[PDB]
């Protein structure tokens, strides 16, 4: 049966199956977009200075 | 009113009331002075302060 790729997981991969996941899979650039709301953006004169 | 020294926290060139000026003034009588826009470009929300 030999080593498999939970001991053979290049790039430093997490691989699980059942479902077949590689969790922690160490690599990509992850596109984020927060549309966040307008709330948080207190100004200056909400700010303390 | 005098050593009347404003800073400009906002300021964006929108539709409403854009201008946050914050005017350090020293007032020698407590009382309501009246706020004149010296530039015809700017529009001054409040009129007394």
């Amino acid at each position: 049966r030999g080593a498999s790729l939970q001991h053979t997981a290049p790039f430093g991969c997490q691989i699980a199956t059942n479902p077949v996941r590689a969790m922690n899979c160490a690599v990509g650039n992850m596109p984020i977009s927060i549309d966040i709301p307008d709330a948080a953006f207190t100004r200056v004169v909400d700010a303390p200075s | 009113l005098t050593d009347m020294s404003c800073e400009v926290p906002a300021c964006t060139h929108s539709s409403d009331f854009g201008g946050v000026a914050i005017i350090k003034y020293a007032a020698s009588k407590k009382g309501k002075c009246a706020v004149h826009s010296m530039t015809n470009a700017v529009t001054i929300r409040e009129a007394e302060i």
